[PDB]
């Protein structure tokens, strides 16, 4: 018997703490629901009140802080932070737990990725770049010694031509 | 009578002695001359292969070259009746002396008391190879005037 | 008010078919709770013979064949086809509808973004094989230059000394 | 009497004429020996730059040269009197027609031929030499004897 709180507005109940409410799921549905919709800055504006001491008000702030364009490094730091989030918790919010968990992870498994393909193409693209002044300099002392030997030949057929 | 004896004795020894050192000096001259223009021809050779091709053993050759050179011109000095052109080739040919070039060939002056340094060679050729015609045509006609001074006597 | 049933047994949520559970959530959440904890080859067989044109058995059937590295073509094709048959989701179930959609259209462009990598590197590589070969062959071509000048300056130097 | 003066008058005379054409000969017999040794110098140069480089303006010029040196040894078989190294260079020449070569070098068959070629090509030019002391010298002992015996046998 859990009441239903996804019809009313999500910020009242983002605002409203407890152990009573905190044992069903629903309303955590709502405010990841809610979330998203809102607005960044007034996300950060809003959870910048909040604290890391336990582990509702961590979660919600990665909730709130999560859907945000973030710089990775933060990232990291929270999702290394959740095991402690992880170490008290009851059975029903376990399921969405993972769940966030595994989103976060594939997002930063993504980042890493990403910078990985960047460091790779400006590897190729700087020993490109090596090669072909390589290839350009093999290239200018063939033309000196082809030059050179266009030149001594010309001279030997003007001194044979002197007769 | 003794006339005849003594001019006879005459006559063989100047006609041998200029026979002799006629045929040795011309043959000495011609091929020093020809062996002059091989080795000026060889001179603008090395000298054309040194500037192309930057190398300090083709100077090694030059300068032996060049030493070779002015050796066989110190001793053709004294045929040529006009010492002027001689020393202007022993002029030119210590202008040479030295090897400089910014481009590929050579300096442009460099080309140019090249090419008069040939021209003056072929002439001193050819001067030497008149001299040495002139040389036995001397010969032919001291010889025929002593057989006109024969036939003058002939008279009696 | 909804009926909890927080102890998860994915053996008859089948059964259950979701005729009477479709308000509350938790359903679903058993669900993903169910698949992603057990071996998923009894998931795919078991999804094997479900419905795919009904809305609710296409739904758990793309929960329960999600995983078992299925290749990313059918895979964009099913997600294709949830968003289709999008139009009959709950307002209660639509978080979690949006929330799985979010992490398996991540997924996909994980996926996409490790096959240009993976292309890029390759172009790469293609590209630095063509440009070695090339310098091998001006390489060889200069050092059959400089022979040809070596051999030349030896032959001159042979005559000087010839005289 | 005036019969031997005449005679000796013509006889001074058709000496005179063997010694210009002696002189004109022998010159022109050394200068065509030191210009076959140096045109034989420049066959070989040829030969050594053409294979080197493979380049038919470089044949050409080679085939100019053999030409040349063709024409200058038909114009020398009258001079030297043994007819084996002459004829031995006739051969050398003509088979030294073809360029067939590898690696930048003549083959080992050609190179030495080419090596015999320059030493006989060497020898000519001594030999021919020689003769030119032979016929200079010739002319010296026949003049000077003929002069010694009118003179001594004419006393009276």
């Amino acid at each position: 018997q859990l009441a239903d709180y996804l019809p009313t507005a999500c910020a009242d109940i983002w605002s409203l703490r407890g152990q009573a409410v905190e044992t069903n799921p629903l309303y955590w549905l709502r405010t990841i629901d809610c979330a998203d919709r809102l607005m960044p800055v007034q996300s950060r504006a809003e959870a910048r009140a909040l604290t890391d001491d336990n582990w509702q008000n961590a979660f919600r702030r990665g909730i709130l802080l999560a859907d945000a364009k973030i710089t990775p490094p933060e990232r990291r730091a929270i999702v290394t932070r959740l095991e402690a989030l992880s170490a008290q918790i009851p059975a029903q919010v376990r399921p969405v737990y993972q769940i966030w968990h595994d989103g976060q992870a594939l997002q930063l498994a993504l980042s890493a990725e990403r910078q990985r393909y960047s460091k790779l193409q400006q590897m190729s693209d700087s020993e490109l770049d090596a090669l072909r002044q390589q290839q350009q300099a093999l290239q200018t002392q063939l033309d000196l010694t082809t030059r050179k030997l266009e030149s001594l030949t010309d001279i030997e057929r003007q001194l044979s031509t002197r007769k | 009578l003794l006339v005849l004896a003594w001019q006879a004795w005459q006559s063989l020894n100047a006609l041998s002695d200029q026979a002799a050192v006629t045929n040795r000096s011309t043959l000495i001259d011609a091929r020093r001359s020809e062996a002059m223009t091989n080795v000026a021809l060889e001179m603008e050779r090395s000298y054309r292969q040194y500037c192309v091709l930057d190398d300090p053993t083709l100077a090694k050759v030059y300068q032996s070259q060049r030493k070779r050179y002015s050796d066989m011109l110190d001793a053709h000095a004294g045929v040529l009746p006009d010492d002027k052109l001689y020393q202007a080739l022993r002029q030119d040919l210590n202008a040479l002396a030295q090897l400089q070039c910014k481009d590929s060939g050579p300096e442009a002056a460099a080309a140019a008391r090249l090419e008069a340094f040939a021209n003056a060679n072929t002439e001193m050729v050819q001067a030497t190879r008149t001299v040495v015609y002139s040389r036995g045509q001397q010969l032919q006609q001291e010889i025929a005037e002593r057989g006109q001074f024969f036939g003058w006597q002939a008279l009696v």
